[PDB]
């Protein structure tokens, strides 16, 4: 293992085939939950000057 | 809004269609759980813009009309679930002069299937009364 | 990322102005070229600007990935697998979101498909005539230059000394 | 949210009634094209509840 | 109760299609006089 450069990867290249009568219509599906996180809050504090 | 109710704008409560979110706390933060709903494993098909029957362009009521290479039905916009072609599905509008790239199948109604048991029960009801 | 194919049949409407253009060295349409032109923008004591990391050129290829998909597919691809919908039927939907039946696209499919040519013409005009159009970005970076400069400008101040040149008074 | 979906937000992803957008690259920004539905001339009529 | 209310006559599209077959029906009637 070593350290290496190159030129970022833009994602996985995916084409699609447009077509004027082709449809696509699912017939499953899956239910996957995805966390959130958000601050709140900041510890208070006060200074005597 | 997430949680007090069911969000539409897209991308803002989860990465999908959504449901609800379950909000759990933390240690100066708050931390939620979304719960999407993505679609499966897809299948192409042949699709059209409009149905031609009697001189008339057909429209399904709600989603879109659908092919597998033989026969034409019409499913919901997001689970494939084949339906027989019925007008309590298709609102009929003008005629079919207009529409490009339109295609041709025929329209059912369950208005026929009723008519058509008493159609055939009043023909034997018929016959039976020549009998005297 | 998507890639549009190379058909154009899109149902009589061209996105010739929004689709990227292979013609120029770098993959930009009609459109933000236009921009890219009408904008205007290492020193001496310590002043250094760090390039970005995301080269310009390499935004103009997401953009057209987000452009292709909404052109082919509607709104599935943000928010599931890619599915391919005919342009004819991408506009269908979209009425049904305002509330008006989609038997009107299909009974006036011209006349929405000239108005909509004209109107994306109409943008190409508009922003290259007037100078005042950009006004919102020509802000950002003309306020960054002139907070910039007057830093440079404060070292020939004499702050109360005998003389604003350090090695002189030493 | 109006590029990737339709918006039923008033005035938010332009005036009028809203059908989708396009973004554009921009230096140091994004330009955003919004294709709005608009009625046209109307007429009086007679009404009953 | 209703505030504002007008009076018009209402199409029923279900009618005619029970309306011509009973039609069609009297006609069948009149036809089984005649053997
Ligand atoms: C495309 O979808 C069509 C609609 O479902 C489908 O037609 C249907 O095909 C099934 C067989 O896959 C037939 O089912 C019957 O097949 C024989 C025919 O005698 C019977 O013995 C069986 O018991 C069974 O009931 C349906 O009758 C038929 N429906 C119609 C209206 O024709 C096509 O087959 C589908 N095409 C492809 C390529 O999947
Ligand atoms: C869907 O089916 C429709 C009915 O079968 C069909 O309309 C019919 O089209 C044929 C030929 O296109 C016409 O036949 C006449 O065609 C020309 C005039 O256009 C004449 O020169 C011919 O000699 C012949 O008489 C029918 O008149 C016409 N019927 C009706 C009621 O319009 C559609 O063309 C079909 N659509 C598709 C996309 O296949
Ligand atoms: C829609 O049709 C209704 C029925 O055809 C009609 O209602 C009728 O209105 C008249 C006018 O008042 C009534 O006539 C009687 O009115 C009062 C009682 O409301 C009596 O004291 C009078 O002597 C007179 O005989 C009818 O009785 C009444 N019929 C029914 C069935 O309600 C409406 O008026 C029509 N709508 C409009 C806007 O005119
Ligand atoms: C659904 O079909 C498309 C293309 O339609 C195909 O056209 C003919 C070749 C015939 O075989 C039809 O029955 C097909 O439906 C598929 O797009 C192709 O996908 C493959 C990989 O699966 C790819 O190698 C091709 O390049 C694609 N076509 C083009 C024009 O680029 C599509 O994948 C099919 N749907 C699924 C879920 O696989
Ligand atoms: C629809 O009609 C209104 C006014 O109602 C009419 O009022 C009388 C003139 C009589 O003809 C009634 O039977 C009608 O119902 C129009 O509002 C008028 O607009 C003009 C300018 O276009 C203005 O000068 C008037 O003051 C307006 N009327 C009032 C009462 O203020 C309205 O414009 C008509 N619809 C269209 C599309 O023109
Ligand atoms: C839809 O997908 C689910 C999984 O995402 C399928 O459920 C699995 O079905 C296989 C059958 O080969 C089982 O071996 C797995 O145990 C199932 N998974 C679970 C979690 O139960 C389901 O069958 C698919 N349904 C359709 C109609 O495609
Ligand atoms: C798509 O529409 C656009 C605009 O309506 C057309 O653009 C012009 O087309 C003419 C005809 O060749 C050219 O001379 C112009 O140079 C084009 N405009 C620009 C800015 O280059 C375009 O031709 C149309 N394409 C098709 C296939 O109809
Ligand atoms: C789809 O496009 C092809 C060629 O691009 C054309 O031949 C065909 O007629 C089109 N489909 C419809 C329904 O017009
Ligand atoms: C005709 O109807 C009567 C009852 O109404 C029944 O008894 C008789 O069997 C019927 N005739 C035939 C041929 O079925
Ligand atoms: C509408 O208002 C007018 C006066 O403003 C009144 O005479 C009329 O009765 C009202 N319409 C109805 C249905 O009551
Ligand atoms: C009248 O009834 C006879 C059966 O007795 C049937 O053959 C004939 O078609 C009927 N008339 C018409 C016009 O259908």
């Amino acid at each position: 293992q070593s350290i290496i450069a190159y030129t970022m990867s833009l994602g996985a290249e995916n084409s699609v085939a447009y077509s004027n009568n082709s449809i696509a219509i699912p017939t499953n599906f899956t239910i996957s939950v995805t966390t959130e996180i958000l601050p709140v809050s900041m510890t208070k504090t006060s200074v005597d000057c | 809004e997430c949680v007090l109710g069911q969000s539409k704008r897209v991308d803002f409560c989860g990465k999908g269609y959504h449901l609800m979110s379950f909000p759990q706390s933390a240690p100066h933060g708050v931390v939620f759980l979304h719960v999407t709903y993505v679609p499966a494993q897809e299948k192409n098909f042949t699709t059209a813009p409009a149905i031609c029957h009697d001189g008339k362009a057909h429209f399904p009521r709600e989603g879109v009309f659908v092919s597998n290479g033989t026969h034409w039905f019409v499913t919901q916009r997001n689970f494939y679930e084949p339906q027989i072609i019925t007008t309590d599905n298709t609102f009929v509008s003008g005629n079919c002069d207009v529409v490009i790239g339109i295609v041709n199948n025929t329209v059912y109604d369950p208005l026929q299937p009723e008519l058509d048991s008493f159609k055939e029960e009043l023909d034997k009801y018929f016959k039976n009364h020549t009998s005297p | 990322i998507y890639k549009t194919p190379p058909i154009k049949d899109f149902g009589g409407f061209n996105f010739s102005q929004i689709l990227p253009d292979p013609s120029k060295p770098s993959k930009r349409s009609f459109i933000e070229d236009l921009l890219f032109n009408k904008v205007t923008l290492q020193k001496f004591n310590g002043l250094t600007v760090l390039p970005p990391l995301l080269t310009d050129e390499m935004i103009a290829q997401y953009t057209s990935a987000l452009l292709a998909g909404t052109i082919t597919s509607g709104w599935t691809f943000g928010a599931g697998a890619a599915l391919q919908i005919p342009f004819a039927m991408q506009m269908a939907y979209r009425f049904n979101g305002i509330g008006v039946t989609q038997n009107v696209l299909y009974e006036n499919q011209k006349l929405i498909a000239n108005q909509f040519n004209s109107a994306i013409g109409k943008i190409q005009d508009s922003l290259s005539s007037t100078p005042s159009a950009l006004g919102k970005l020509q802000d950002v970076v003309n306020q960054n230059a002139q907070a910039l400069n007057t830093l440079v400008k404060q070292l020939s101040s004499n702050f109360g000394a005998i003389s604003s040149v350090l090695n002189d008074i030493l």
